[PDB]
């Protein structure tokens, strides 16, 4: 189950290594959309939180 | 600058390698930023450049 917007889920991830490459490379998505890094690189690139 | 819509100002979003100084560059192939080939003129990661 999803909630919508009233609450929304705001997981927390952090201390793992995360493969962006499944979600990336899946057609049981519709739309995947983001200019603030490319997302070919985001596995390359580590993050905090 | 044309109120109407001066668009054909055209230019490169993106590029399969960066090029070497002075290289023009007039092709208008399709990339494919993904695993699957790119077929036909549009599909999935199949922009116009």
């Amino acid at each position: 189950r999803f909630a919508s917007v009233y609450a929304w889920n705001r997981k927390r991830i952090s201390n793992c290594v995360a493969d962006y490459s499944v979600l990336y490379n899946s057609a049981s998505f519709s739309t995947f959309k983001c200019y603030g890094v490319s997302p070919t690189k985001l596995n390359d690139l580590c993050f905090t939180n | 600058s044309k109120v109407g819509g001066n668009y054909n100002y055209r230019y490169r979003l993106f590029r399969k390698s960066n090029l070497k100084p002075f290289e023009r560059d007039i092709s208008t192939e399709i990339y494919q930023a993904g695993s699957k080939p790119c077929n036909g003129v549009e599909g999935f990661n199949c922009y116009f450049p």
